[PDB]
């Protein structure tokens, strides 16, 4: 997931290199039920 | 959220609740960001034709939450705010333009499987995804129809973007760039929309690069919900990323009749104890403010209390100090301890505050 930060850290706090990426699904290789509706939307 | 369905436990991490204090209620959704700073809608702090003007104290944010109601005991963590900044330009007045909002939290945020950020997105990740007919996904506790219309938990939609000579022929608000919008159109027959409640709340869309969740919007407005032909509004992030880099750079480096009652001037009530002298009094499940007696205030030696909600109102809902609503319509003590935020040393829970040893012993303090 190659993710460049925009902010500083000393400004913006923790959390930026590793957002969007869920514990629950992201982070498990789980897919949500409806994650895929978005993709497909993409192949369009 | 209208025709959308039950969010998956972790499927919007960064979903952030305003709860307002005095009453409490539900106010907006809202997106974490980092472990300090809250995105939101301006709209949702400031609307002075809804006599909307809040200030930091006024307001609790909750996250990692799912249910409505439910104060979630172990999941949830409340914050509270440092300061608040709305966008200079904010033109409430006509358009919602520039719609948007940031908020520091006085500390910062554990993070776990329920709480977590979202990316804000770079010029390029937004040029490819801001497109119509992509889908993104919009999630909030708000109304499920135009017209209890209250859900449970957290409601999701996923909605594709329509593109500008459509929201703008559907509507006589000028459109600007600084928004879009999204949701079906009538030959689709699909359906689905943000309603009123859902303001503040992400518009998120996962990178087919990266895959990355990326908030492309913030739920701002529109006319009823889920209306044909029409189309819900959505502050369009990428546009002001210029702004909120501004505020976080320059404001983020932070973590006579014989009566003795004659005299008295009681808040609720007077009784006379002897003749020559009174005693301020208060309403069940209240009791006088310890250095300021003849004024009064809620009270709670317990773990929970039921809320003093308005008579004849089923809402309108006030807890004590260091409690907060709860199912049943009870005030629940919060644990500070848990939550994390409150106290560097070690910290020991009590009913409306908490104890902390610091290395002297502080009640309802940290060090
Ligand atoms: C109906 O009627 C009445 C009418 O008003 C009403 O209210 C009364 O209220 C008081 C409460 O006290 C007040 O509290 C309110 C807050 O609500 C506040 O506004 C106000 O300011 C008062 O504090 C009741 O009285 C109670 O209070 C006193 C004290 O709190 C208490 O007993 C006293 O104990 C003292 C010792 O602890 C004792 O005095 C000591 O004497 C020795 C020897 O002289 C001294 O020793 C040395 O002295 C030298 C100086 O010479 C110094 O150099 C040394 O350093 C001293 N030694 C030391 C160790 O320092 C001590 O210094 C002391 O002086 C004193 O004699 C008292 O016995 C008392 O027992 C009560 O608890 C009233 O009773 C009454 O209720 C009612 O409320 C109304 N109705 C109802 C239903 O209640
Ligand atoms: C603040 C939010 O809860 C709410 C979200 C509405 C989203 N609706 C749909 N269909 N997706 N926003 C509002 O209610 C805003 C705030 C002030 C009034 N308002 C409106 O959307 C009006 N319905 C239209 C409007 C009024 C004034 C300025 C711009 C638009
Ligand atoms: C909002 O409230 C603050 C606090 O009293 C006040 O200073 C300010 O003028 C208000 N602003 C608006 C736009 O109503
Ligand atoms: C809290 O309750 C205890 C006993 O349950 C009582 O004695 C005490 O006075 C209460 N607090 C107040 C301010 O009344
Ligand atoms: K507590
Ligand atoms: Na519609």
């Amino acid at each position: 997931s190659e993710y460049q930060t925009f902010f500083n850290p000393r400004t913006f706090g923790s959390g930026e290199a590793d957002c969007g990426l869920r514990p629950l699904f992201e982070k498990k290789s789980l897919e949500d039920k409806t994650e895929r509706e978005l993709l497909e939307s993409y192949i369009d | 959220i209208v025709e959308g369905s039950d969010a998956e436990i972790g499927m919007s991490p960064w979903q952030v609740m305003l709860f307002r204090k005095s009453p409490q209620e539900l106010l907006c959704g809202a997106s974490l960001i980092s472990d300090r700073w809250v995105l939101t809608a301006a709209h949702c702090l400031l609307y002075p034709p809804w006599d909307k003007n809040f200030t930091e104290n006024d307001l609790l944010v909750r996250i990692g939450k799912h249910s409505r109601t439910r104060y979630e005991r172990n999941i949830e963590k409340i914050s509270m705010l440092e300061k608040i900044y709305i966008h200079p330009r904010y033109n409430w007045r006509e358009n919602l333009d520039r719609d948007i909002a940031l908020m520091k939290l006085k500390k910062p945020v554990a993070f776990s499987d329920y709480i977590h950020p979202v990316c804000l997105p770079d010029r390029e990740t937004a040029a490819s995804l801001l497109q119509a007919g992509y889908k993104g996904r919009v999630t909030g506790w708000g109304n499920l129809k135009e017209t209890k219309g209250q859900p449970s938990v957290l409601q999701v939609v996923n909605l594709p973007i329509v593109e500008r000579p459509v929201c703008k022929d559907s509507t006589r608000i000028r459109i600007t760039d600084n928004m879009f919008c999204a949701g079906y159109k009538p030959d689709e027959g699909k359906r689905g929309d943000a309603c009123e409640g859902d303001s503040g709340g992400p518009f998120v869309m996962k990178s087919p690069f990266n895959n990355r969740w990326y908030q492309m919007g913030i739920v701002s407005a529109g006319a009823g919900c889920d209306r044909d032909g029409k189309y819900g509004f959505y502050t369009h992030v990428f546009r002001l990323k210029k702004w909120i880099q501004k505020v976080i750079d320059q404001f983020g480096g932070g973590s006579e009749p014989v009566d003795p009652c004659f005299r008295a001037n009681c808040e609720y009530q007077c009784q006379p104890l002897n003749q020559t002298s009174y005693l301020c009094v208060c309403a069940e499940g209240f009791a006088p403010i310890p250095h300021e007696p003849h004024r009064c205030q809620m009270f709670c030696n317990q773990t929970a209390c039921p809320a003093d909600c308005d008579p004849n109102t089923q809402a309108s809902c006030e807890c004590p100090e260091g409690y907060i609503l709860d199912d049943g319509f009870i005030c629940t003590d919060i644990d500070e301890c848990e939550n994390g935020g409150f106290c560097s040393g070690v910290c020991h829970n009590l009913p409306g505050t908490f104890e902390c040893i610091c290395g002297a012993r502080h009640i309802g303090t940290d060090c």
